[PDB]
This record gives C-alpha cells, structure tokens and sequence, in this order.
C-alpha cells in the first residue's frame, strides 16, 4: 500500500470532519537548570512605616527610612559588623 | 593587504547540535577570574593600565563581577585561542595561569566598600 | 585528521610568582569598615 494518503477536509461537512489546528506543550520542572521561569507582578514602593517588604528574594519588616551611603554600582545588599540585613538597592 | 578581515576559521569544522546561542559585540592588564559553580559560570574582570616590560607586577586589586550563566555543562579542561597575521605570524604575548584553591581569606572593606587590603 | 602549522620550536615553559594576587569580591553585598 502507501503510508501516506491525503486528508480530504471540505468547507460543507460537520464541524467534526473539519480542522482543528492541535497545538502541544511539554515543558519540565526542577530539572535542566533552567532560564524561562514563569510570570511575575509587581507591587508600589511605600517608606518611612513600619511595614513588610521582599527585595530579591530577601524577606523581612521594618521602617524603610531613606538611605544616606552609595555602594559599588553590582552590590545589592549593605550589611553590619553583626551580619544582619540593614541596607539594600 | 590597510584593513583587518579575518578569513580562515580553524575552530572547528562544523557540527549538529547546538543546544544554546549568544550573540553581541567584542599596554593592557586584563586580570580575569573564571568559575564555575553548580553549572552557574561567573566571571570576574579588572582592566588596568599598565605601562611594563615582563613578568607578573605587584599590586593589589578587586575584581568585579561580570555575567552569570545558568548553564548545566561540566567543563573538565579548556585552552585558550588567538589570532594570526599573514607562513604565519603570531606575536609575543603574556598570560598566567594558576588554579585557585579553597583557601580562606580576611578582607579589609573601607567605609567606601573597596577591598583596600586582605591577608 | 586535519593540516596544522609546522616549524613550530615548543621552547620548555617558565614559571613565575604571585604578589598579592586573586582577591576578588566573593558576593555581591556591601560592607563599611568592617573586616570579614
Ligand atoms: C549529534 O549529532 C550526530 C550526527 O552528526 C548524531 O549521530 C549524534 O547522535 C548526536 N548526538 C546527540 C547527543 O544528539
Ligand atoms: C554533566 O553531567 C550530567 C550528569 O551526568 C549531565 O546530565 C549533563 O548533561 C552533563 N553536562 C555537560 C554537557 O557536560
Ligand atoms: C566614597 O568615597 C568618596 C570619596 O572619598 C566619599 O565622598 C564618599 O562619602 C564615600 N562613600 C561612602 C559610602 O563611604
């Protein structure tokens, strides 16, 4: 015989004998270190109240006075003798 | 021939699979660290000017970050590749290479942040 | 395999020292006059 034979799609038949265009996605998670991550959305930028706040992953609360020192322009973060979290870009 | 075009390509000969693709734009002390960690290869750069004759000078210096790449290739070795001039002329260049070890170090930051001194 | 460059003389490689060499920012956080 052959393998192939043609579709024979006409405009006049039930929506069933007509196309339907198959679209699939197989994606993968936790493996194959990855660079597409999902979507994101933003919130506003409150100060100077005691409120929650979450910088690049870094979690914590506290009063978000403004700054009075410049770091190096790739530094994120700005820290204490103590090792505790005070300063962020 | 007064131009510089480059015209034979001996990296390799060709290949099938590629898996990623970068594309953008490229008396000297070029001072480069390279790492690689949990597939994640970050580079760290210092471009100073220097005005020397030979072997390693002294002086101190940071070195700032530069690109991280979330790639998952585990490199055993490498090599470095230059260019030639036309039979052929290459030059006379110089360039170190020591591996680095996982020592332990004590930094001195200044209120500005720079690494002013370590021992 | 392949042509390669002849008339190639391997003189036997050097070896030098380092002074005060591979200090580099180990993250990417500030500090101020502090030692670490
Ligand atoms: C790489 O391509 C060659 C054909 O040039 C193929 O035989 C080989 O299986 C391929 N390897 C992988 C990992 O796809
Ligand atoms: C490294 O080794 C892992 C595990 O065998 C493998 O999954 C990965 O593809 C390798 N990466 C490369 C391309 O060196
Ligand atoms: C950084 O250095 C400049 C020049 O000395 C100085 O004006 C500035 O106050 C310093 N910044 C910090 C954060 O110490």
């Amino acid at each position: 015989y052959f393998p192939l034979q043609s579709y024979g799609f006409q405009p006049t038949n039930g929506v069933g004998y007509q196309p339907y265009r198959v679209v699939v996605l197989s994606f993968e998670l936790l493996h194959a270190p990855a660079t597409v991550c999902g979507p994101k959305k933003s919130t506003n930028l409150v100060k100077n109240k005691c409120v929650n706040f979450n910088f690049n992953g870094l979690t914590g609360t506290g009063v978000l006075t403004e700054s009075n020192k410049k770091f190096l322009p790739f530094q994120q973060f700005g820290r204490d003798i103590a090792d505790t979290t005070d300063a962020v870009r | 021939h007064k131009s510089w075009m480059e015209s034979e390509f001996r990296v390799y000969s060709s290949a099938n699979n590629c898996t990623f693709e970068y594309v953008s734009q490229p008396k000297n002390l070029r001072e480069f660290v390279f790492k690689n960690i949990d597939g994640y290869f970050k580079i760290y750069s210092k471009h100073t000017p220097i005005n020397l004759v030979r072997d390693l000078p002294q002086g101190f210096s940071a070195l700032e970050p530069l690109v991280d790449l979330p790639i998952g290739i585990n490199i055993t070795r490498f090599q470095t590749l230059l260019a030639l001039h036309r039979g052929w002329t290459a030059g006379a260049a110089a360039y170190y290479v020591g591996y680095l070890q996982p020592r332990t170090f004590l930094l001195k930051y200044n209120e500005n942040g720079t690494i002013t001194d370590a021992v | 395999q392949c042509v390669n460059l002849t008339t190639r003389t391997q003189l036997p490689p050097a070896y030098t020292n380092s002074f005060t060499r591979g200090v580099y920012y180990p993250d990417k956080v500030f500090r101020s006059s502090v030692l670490h």
